[PDB]
């Protein structure tokens, strides 16, 4: 029998029909239902009915059943190149989510097939799927989510890569470049569309913690300038919604800020076929201005990686200086002003601290709109043109003078190597304030600073609180002592008499009792307060012990990256890594990016017997041509590849060392007479500085 | 002035709480504190803008002022653009019902000039969440 | 007999063809000997033998003998479609023509078709023909417009109807807008190219003077800082060659300037339906900048008119305006001087001559590229932003007071309201240089002027000195009293006395003899030297007697004109035109392009009203409301319809007069209540100003 | 350095006629009277610039007022570009047998640059006569 008057299918129907058709050595009828049934949308939403109607382990139990042969499963292939087409534009133009909300059901089905994962459907039924899906509206894509994510790490992992090889085989099939781009290619749009919503199932899936959030972000007032306007324009009441955020994120309720153990790491969702082939000049251009038939990935930060994060960041604040590059002409143009395009810091080499402290200080208030400059320091008495080597050396400057252990603002960790807030720091608000408007500089001009901070710095910068489980990185011996009471078998009354009160101890060494409660010595530490005890104990060290140091501290990161899609862009883990750089020097990477001048070729005698030398430079030594080349002894994002390093050719042979342009990473070789005499002259020079 | 809600926010009803006419009354740059031409008092009422009150008194912006501090917002607080059909999906609202101002002059676009920013495909910018367009008389070349 | 081992064909072999295919009544073999010899280039070199080995007067002949009836014409037809690709890549890539100049003769074959005129040639035949012919060789395109100089005027007149048409037909039968350029239109550019060639035949046909030469135009030296630069280079020897020519005029030896009288009136070479389409804002881009497949008019100025020409002009002009712009913002970025865009004249209203003489002269000297600047205008005490109103009304002011009798610059003549330079002006020099920038200025910044010269001034300004046939137009007067004596059929020597010294009436009264010879009081006026005494009659008074006073002017002429295309793109009869305006006021073509602010509409009561009044104006009174709204009383290049007039609601009814903002050609009109009362503030307002 | 012609035009004659060295010859730039760093002596020799004799005294250029007066001649002076190939007809002559400086530094440009210049179809442009082209220095983003 055909069964050609059927146009639902039933968990148990589908069963009778293949044993009818089993005996019988004829499964064609079986392939024509399927083929009917399947690549009709109206079909689809009756078939395999029962926050969905239909029975999600009915339909695995039938694929399963079926799915065993080789003739049927080019049917469910063929049938999902032909449903998939009268699904996009019906859900584009006649919008039949609205109208009933069962229409969803025929995306679970379709994504319960196990062949999506195989390579047959990258061709044509794959792309064509993902069309559809990313027309779906976003409460059809919110269900979808929330259904999604209850699955568990290894269905997640199935969805993430079927997405992520349709990617990466559209990137490899097609050649894309400045002429032909990838934000025009709606395949791979659509599949990171697509990919969106597994990302997001894996957050809202996951770990979700929205409630310890910080206070908001205290907004920079903008200028009185702009203040004026506004009133002119009756806007003055009603303010700004604030940063971009994605849709999906409003809909959904949960943020990936929220979200501490995703299902699948987060690093997984980065397509580095993708990334490697992205052109961020114009996808920032699409990001900020719309677009018939161009996509910005940066509307999907997590499939950029860190370097292609960071270029977008880059091309952000680049924009915005050039806006103030305008401005101040126009200034001069209107108003006969001075030029002044640049955010002038004017320090001391021995008072870098307070200098930048009453110049930074001033700008905050008079006009706040100079941080958007670009930052031009100059010390006193040597004078010259700061094209950003003096800026490489104001910053690794400050940083050192900033976490100094005399100046009493961070208390340095030898076991993490890494630096804590100090509680017992009073009257330094506008240093916390400098330290958070230098980072959020550093970040702004594209230099990265040699910071040691725990994540939860990074965490608490968004404006997370720490919690229980970020006080390990910051005080591992503390969060050892604290877990251990957590799972005490025994009584914790009995064994320990601790309370709800805390000793802490100063930086002079008087300790001073601190009340967790308001009577935590009265109060005994119980089994049934033991949870409570250890929360209000981490809350305290982490948020309320340094709570206006801290404020400071975000306060003025906030007044140089409030603008910036940082936020939007970057996780906190992404935050350290773009602050500072990697650790790893790749000498390698450095070679190949390597340009030269003065003379200087790849294959210059001396050009082969330098990097002989440094190939054969230990990792202090490596460190110390890093800092006195580039003005920094870590890596760029990425690796040592990005920094684009120029070796030109100074002079003849002679006993001068060598010489470094900071600011272009341009290193200033004499054309030495043989290899000893060159290394010795770079180790002098190196050493040195 | 004293009254926040009392004193007049468009010029009319500081006309006639001054018991004056927009074709006599002397007003000044909130900015430059220069006496406003009558052509600016006009454009100025013309353009809805709203009465500026410090320390205690009435000011306007004349059109200098206006313009420059306007390219000035459009410098540096810039935040989007937005097709007019993005726009009414994004507020499910049609662009006749939503204030948009020249992004040069803060003229509120008509109808009409919204209908031709849909025709030609001409984006919408959004200024501190201040939704901006080109009028007629800025569109020309 | 197919005549079927024949190549190549004579005057009377063809018509020994003819003969014996004629009674037979089956022309057949005919039409394949045409198409196989005339689809074949090197066929056609052997043709029809004898600067050139084609018969002329040949051909013709065997054209119209063949050429009667209806089906040769289509073999013809159908020859030139093939052989037009295999001539054209021949010349591009064979080089076939440096090999032997024979090979021009096929076009001479080809262009002595009478048919190319028909309009079934234009489109396919003639586009192709065109496309080999602009690939000819620059030696190869100097024989032919010789030989084509040879034609009377109405065999040149069929030859540029003949590319006209196609240019006209290609534009109709295509759509150009700034998506599909006309400049990639290689059928279009073809022709172009083909219409110069005659366009030259022109020019080295007529009436051509190359001896009568002005001294060349003292080039203005760079800036010190430019001279330095060139002396680094090692290049203060070398100068530049000098403005761009077309490689044409080099070859041919002649110029346009040289032409007195063509053929052919030069405006009959404009395309109009082009010109109308053409996009002169990238044309101009295409002149500066080199493209692979676009092509430049402004390269063939004669084909466009007097607009698209100006706007050619003016964007040459805007481009090297912002350059100034941008030199100024690096001086006060890098030098740390002051913002200066602009050419600032700061003058006074009764001492605008000397005010803007000490200026300029200043400026002349000091820094000579200010005057590349955008020209601010602001009179002493009255203090406002110069966005062209000003300008417009130094321009106007400067004119009157240069041109006023007691300055003694410049001798009006009543009867034909011309003036002359006067040659009893002494001590001068510094105004006459003033004029000069004043009328270079003008130009650059878009403002045109009521001067009123003859044509001789313009072509003096260009290096023409002034003829017998110029003495017209400046000396009606003297002309007719020196061309009666050319035609004196009698004794001119018994008659007139007349000798080779003249007698000149000084502006007092006081008559000096000048000699035009060394002693032209002792030689008399015969008829052997009567055309010598005339011919230096008239290079006295039109050159030699004004020699100082139009050195200067010159001068300051070239010191802003230099670096623009001015002397490429203009004629000296288009100089007038672009200097001056139209006469001509078509309030219709003003009302057209008129724009509405404040409220006001096309189909407003007043709007309606107000157009009623001014059609009703007499002459007097739409010149006076021409200068009141846009500051001057002439008509732009074009017409009114280029003065984009706005008029702008100005209050409601009242009794102030309507206002004007002459720089945006704005009308500011209050909401009067009638049109009476409209007509009555309108006309005071503009009889007052 | 009366004589015009016996003067030295060049830095290596220069210094051979002062019996010093590149390596320790002292000189000033002509625009800002300031001492050349060593490294703008070196880069002087590398570029192939010419000595320029102000009073009778030799002077040099300075690296950052190279770069600002050719910026200034190729703002103000540049006349029109031209591809290779075009340029090649126009002189006759190969790019390598054609004196062409970087548009920024005034080095001039080596044969593999022309190369380059030629394989982009990058073009070249002219500035009062002087043929200009990017070197690779100065083509790195
Ligand atoms: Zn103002
Ligand atoms: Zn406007
Ligand atoms: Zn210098
Ligand atoms: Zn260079």
């Amino acid at each position: 029998i055909d069964f050609k008057d059927v146009t639902y299918l039933t968990e148990e129907k589908v069963y009778e029909i293949l044993e009818l058709c089993r005996e019988r050595e004829d499964y064609s009828p079986l392939i024509r239902v399927i083929g009917r049934v399947f690549s009709s949308a109206e079909a689809l939403v009756q078939s395999f009915r029962k926050d969905v109607s239909v029975d999600i382990d009915a339909i695995r139990r039938v694929y399963t059943r079926l799915l065993s042969n080789e003739k049927i499963e080019t049917a469910f292939l063929n049938a999902l190149v032909y449903l998939s087409p009268n699904v996009e534009c019906d859900l584009t133009y006649h919008n039949v989510y609205s109208r009933d909300p069962n229409y969803l059901n025929l995306f679970i089905i379709v994504m319960e097939n196990r062949n999506l994962h195989s390579p047959e459907y990258l061709e044509m039924a794959l792309p064509l799927f993902c069309k559809a899906m990313s027309k779906l509206p976003l409460a059809a894509q919110g269900k979808l989510i929330r259904l999604w994510s209850k699955y568990n790490a290894d269905q997640i992992r199935r969805m993430m890569e079927t997405f992520q090889q349709l990617i990466t085989y559209k990137v490899i099939s097609n050649e894309f470049n400045s002429r032909n781009l990838v934000n025009d290619d709606d395949a791979i749009v659509a599949a990171s569309k697509c990919l969106k919503m597994v990302y997001y199932a894996n957050v809202v899936g996951g770990e979700v913690d929205t409630n310890h959030n910080e206070e908001d972000d205290e907004e920079p007032i903008p200028e009185s300038s702009e203040l004026t306007l506004q009133e002119l324009l009756g806007e003055e009441r009603r303010n700004k919604k604030g940063p971009r955020v994605d849709p999906l994120e409003t809909e959904l309720g949960v943020k990936t800020l929220d979200c501490r153990k995703p299902l699948i790491p987060f690093e997984e969702f980065i397509n580095e076929p993708l990334n490697e082939v992205l052109e961020m000049d114009k996808d920032y251009t699409f990001f900020k201005v719309e677009t018939e038939n161009k996509f910005s990935f940066m509307t999907c930060p997590f499939i950029l990686n860190a370097v292609t994060k960071n270029l977008g960041l880059y091309y952000d604040n680049r924009i915005r200086m050039y806006s103030e590059r305008r401005i101040t002409v126009l200034y001069s143009l209107v108003q006969g002003q001075q030029l002044n395009p640049y955010l002038r810091l004017k320090v001391r080499r021995d008072h870098i601290i307070d200098d930048a402290l009453v110049r930074l200080e001033m700008i905050a208030m008079e006009n706040p709109a100079d941080l958007k400059k670009q930052l031009y320091v100059e010390f006193e008495g040597e004078q010259g043109v700061d094209e950003g080597g003096v800026s490489k050396e104001f910053f690794q400057l400050v940083v050192e003078e900033i976490f100094n252990p005399d100046i009493g603002m961070f208390t340095y960790d030898e076991s993490t190597k890494l630096f804590w807030f100090n509680p017992s720091s009073f009257e330094t608000e506008g240093q916390f304030t400098l330290i958070g408007i230098v980072l959020g500089l550093a970040i702004y001009n594209n230099c990265i600073l040699d910071v040691h901070f725990p994540m939860v710095v990074y965490r608490k910068l968004m404006g997370k609180k720490g919690t229980f489980r970020d006080l390990g990185d910051s005080h591992p011996v503390l969060y050892q002592s604290l877990k251990d009471l957590l799972e005490y078998e025994g009584n914790v009354e009995d064994d320990m008499m601790i309370t709800f009160q805390i000793s802490q101890t100063d930086l002079f060494g008087n300790p001073m009792m601190y009340d967790l409660k308001e009577n935590g010595d009265k109060i005994p530490i119980t089994n049934e307060n033991r949870k409570e005890f250890v929360n209000l104990y981490s809350d305290y060290i982490l948020n309320k012990s340094v709570e206006k140091q801290f404020k400071a501290f975000r306060r003025g990161f906030h007044m140089v990256t409030n603008e910036s899609p940082l936020k939007y862009l970057f996780r906190p883990e992404e935050i350290e890594l773009l602050i500072c750089g990697s650790r790893n020097l790749d000498f390698q990477a450095l070679e190949e990016t390597t340009e030269y001048d003065g003379g200087y070729t790849r294959d210059s005698v001396l050009i082969r017997e330098f990097w002989e030398i440094v190939h054969s430079f230990t990792d202090e030594q490596k460190r110390l041509f890093l800092q006195f080349t580039t003005g920094t002894d870590r890596a760029p994002v990425g690796g040592l590849g990005k920094l684009k390093m120029i070796i030109a050719k100074n002079g003849p042979d002679t006993e001068r060392l060598p010489t470094s342009h900071t600011a272009f990473n341009v290193l200033l070789l004499p054309e030495y007479s043989s290899k000893e005499k060159l290394k010795e002259r770079l180790l002098k020079a190196i050493t040195y500085a | 002035f004293q009254d926040p809600q009392e004193r007049p926010r468009k010029l009319p009803q500081l006309c006639t709480e001054l018991q004056t006419t927009i074709h006599d009354i002397i007003l000044e740059c909130v900015y430059c504190k220069q006496q406003l031409l009558r052509r600016e008092v006009y454009d100025f009422a013309f353009r809805d803008l709203c009465i500026v009150y410090r320390d205690g008194n009435p000011y306007a912006v004349c059109d200098k002022c206006l313009k420059f501090y306007s390219k000035i917002s459009e410098y540096r607080h810039y935040s989007y653009s937005l097709y007019g059909t993005t726009l009414e999906q994004q507020y499910n609202k049609p662009l006749s019902d939503l204030l948009i101002r020249c992004i040069n002059c803060q003229k509120p676009l008509s109808p009409e000039e919204k209908q031709r920013h849909l025709d030609k495909k001409q984006r919408f910018h959004n200024i501190r969440g201040r939704w901006t367009g080109r009028c007629m008389s800025c569109s020309r070349s």
